[PDB]
């Protein structure tokens, strides 16, 4: 069901080949080739908006709307 | 499935999953058009706050009266709401990409969402609108056919996962229209 | 001299030629026409980011990922 | 005089709409494009400031690094909310026709400002390059979001200085 929650699935897609910077937060076995160096997080979070960003929105569609 | 997610996916916790190495070797198998189908995620979740206010702006432009002191849209309380509610859906639809199965997007967010929106008088034509505007960025950011200059990927035809994605906003549609 | 207020103007231009929602705002008279229906704004509001704001925005950033406009100059 | 006393004085906004905005098209070059290229700048300017940072920070990504000067929340915030300023400021240069409150108001020292905090200024320079380009095209309207029903005409002047301004900025933090 939708739980009413305003969590979601926030997806963060690393693809770091030939970065500098370790991998190290997964821990599972390795491939042995370039998915070692990258990665998807997946995670549940609260989804929120804040004032600031809607008073953006609130002042582009002012902006953009004629009639 | 994407069992590392079943966690994430019935929000038991709020622990961060990962998928590396030969896991995410085997789940580019699991999956089709791995390597493409990932690359399609990381360019819709990558541009999620622009994909969203454009839509809601859209929506607005093409409607102003939501803006108006009697519209669903007004106050920055209703404002936000609104934003979130894309991104939540929007965020729905990436999972549904990433795993190319449309299940967690129908059960954990659609199931019960018009019935919900029917009580609060959020206007079904409005959503319609706002989740139309989405899909087409979606659209546009998997199949891109700009020159290999102006791509993050390697060139080439991305219009099948373009079709797929598009599919799924389609599910949200019906669901909320 | 910048004051370190980060306060800087915030404009807001309204051609809201034909729009039913009626102008109340302007304090000139009338040109007897168009203008009539269109405004500039002119505010000095202090820019602020919150640092919630900020994280979503870098977890946008950190996947190398554009939009549609401008070349891919990324090496990651 | 309304948006001067607004932007240095007079602590509540300005509304020139009606006669006041007639008298206002009198004043600066160009009205009618005018106003058109600076709400393509303004309308459009969460995108532009978004773009900038994170073009800036893809081609160094060492910014977002633990050494980096975005690292954390609260330095990730100030650039992003560093970004917007300028753009306004450069906005509103384009809307008076002037430089003269973008060089007081936020250029006069900047840069002595940035140097104590160690604010990067090549990654700075990097920025405010990209939100050049964006404000360019969004003037030409050959954005990939383009407004629908502008009347047809050349806005090359405007462009050319609303780029000046922005070397305004670049010469005063580079
Ligand atoms: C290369 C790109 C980088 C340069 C150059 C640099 O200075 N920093 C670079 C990358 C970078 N990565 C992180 C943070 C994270 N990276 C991952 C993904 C990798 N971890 C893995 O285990 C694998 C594959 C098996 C990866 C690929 C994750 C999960 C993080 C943590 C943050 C998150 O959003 O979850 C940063 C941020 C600062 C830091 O932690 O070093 C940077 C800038
Ligand atoms: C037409 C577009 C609209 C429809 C249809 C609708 O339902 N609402 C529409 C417009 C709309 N306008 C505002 C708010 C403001 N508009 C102005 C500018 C006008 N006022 C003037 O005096 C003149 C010219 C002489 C104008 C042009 C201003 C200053 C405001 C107030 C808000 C602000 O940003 O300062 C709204 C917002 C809700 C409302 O106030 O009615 C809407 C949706
Ligand atoms: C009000 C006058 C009004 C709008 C506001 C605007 C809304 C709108 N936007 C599109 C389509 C797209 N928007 C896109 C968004 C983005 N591209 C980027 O590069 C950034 C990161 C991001 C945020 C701005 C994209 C990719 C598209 C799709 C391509 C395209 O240009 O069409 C539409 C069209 C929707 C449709 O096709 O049904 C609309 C309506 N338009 C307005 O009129
Ligand atoms: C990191 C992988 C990375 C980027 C991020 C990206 C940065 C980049 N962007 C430009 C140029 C433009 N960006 C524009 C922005 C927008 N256009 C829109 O329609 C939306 C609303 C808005 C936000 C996305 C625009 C208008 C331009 C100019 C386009 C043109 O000229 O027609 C550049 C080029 C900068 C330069 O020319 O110096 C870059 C590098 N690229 C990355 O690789
Ligand atoms: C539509 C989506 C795009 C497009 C995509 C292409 N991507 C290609 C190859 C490719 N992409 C990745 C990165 C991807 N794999 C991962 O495991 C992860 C993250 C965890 C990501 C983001 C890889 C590794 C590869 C293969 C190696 C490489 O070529 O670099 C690709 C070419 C191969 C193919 O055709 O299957 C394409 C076409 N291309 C487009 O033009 C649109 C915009
Ligand atoms: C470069 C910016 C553009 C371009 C601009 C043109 N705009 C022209 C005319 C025009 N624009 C407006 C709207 C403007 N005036 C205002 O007072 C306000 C808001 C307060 C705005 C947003 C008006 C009223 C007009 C006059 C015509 C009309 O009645 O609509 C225009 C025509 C020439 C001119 O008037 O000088 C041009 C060229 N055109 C382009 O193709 C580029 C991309
Ligand atoms: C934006 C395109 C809309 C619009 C949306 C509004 N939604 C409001 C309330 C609301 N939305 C949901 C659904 C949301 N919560 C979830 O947990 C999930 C999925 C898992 C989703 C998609 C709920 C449950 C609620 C009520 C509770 C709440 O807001 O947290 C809403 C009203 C907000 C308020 O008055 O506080 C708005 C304005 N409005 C529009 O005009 C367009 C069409
Ligand atoms: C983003 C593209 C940058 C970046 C920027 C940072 N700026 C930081 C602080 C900061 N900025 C200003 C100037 C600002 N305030 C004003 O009043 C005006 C104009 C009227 C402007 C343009 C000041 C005065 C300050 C210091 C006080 C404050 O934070 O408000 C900042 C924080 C540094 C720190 O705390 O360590 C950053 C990160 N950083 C980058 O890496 C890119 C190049
Ligand atoms: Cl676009
Ligand atoms: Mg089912
Ligand atoms: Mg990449």
């Amino acid at each position: 069901a939708m739980d009413k929650s305003a969590k979601a699935p926030v997806i963060t897609i690393f693809d770091h080949r030939g970065c500098s910077r370790a991998p190290k937060e997964y821990t599972g076995a390795k491939a042995g080739g370039k998915d070692d160096e990258m990665m998807v997080k997946a995670q549940s979070v609260k989804i929120e908006v804040s004032t600031g960003t809607a008073e953006g929105v609130l002042a582009t569609s002012l902006a953009k709307m004629t009639k | 499935m994407l069992d590392a997610f079943s966690r994430v996916v019935t929000n038991a916790d709020s622990k961060a999953a990962y998928v590396g190495g030969a896991d995410l070797q085997a789940l580019k198998k699991f999956i089709s058009e791995g390597n493409k189908r990932l690359d399609s995620v990381n360019s819709i979740v990558s541009n999620a706050s622009c994909i969203v206010s454009d839509a809601v702006s859209g929506m607005i432009c093409e409607n102003p009266s939501l803006i108006s002191p009697s519209g669903n849209c007004y106050t920055n309380r209703r404002m936000a709401a609104c934003l979130r509610d894309g991104e939540i859906i929007l965020r729905y639809v990436s999972y549904a990409l990433l795993s190319g199965d449309a299940s967690v997007l129908e059960d954990r967010c659609l199931n019960g969402l018009k019935e919900t929106y029917s009580s609060l008088g959020v206007p079904a034509n409005s959503n319609a609108r706002a989740v139309s505007i989405m899909k087409a960025c979606a659209v546009a950011f998997v199949n891109n056919t700009a020159s290999q200059k102006k791509l993050s990927t390697p060139q080439g035809d991305c219009s099948g996962l373009a079709s797929e994605v598009g599919g799924y906003f389609d599910k949200v549609t019906a669901a909320i229209s | 001299a910048m004051d370190k207020s980060a306060k800087a103007p915030q404009i807001t231009i309204f051609d809201h030629r034909g729009c039913s929602r009626a102008p109340k705002e302007s304090t000139g008279g009338k040109a007897g026409g168009q203008d009539d229906e269109m405004m500039v704004k002119v505010a000095s509001t202090k820019v602020t980011v919150s640092e919630s704001d900020a994280a979503k925005k870098l977890q946008e950033f950190i996947t190398f990922e554009k939009g549609i406009d401008g070349p891919f100059t990324s090496k990651n």
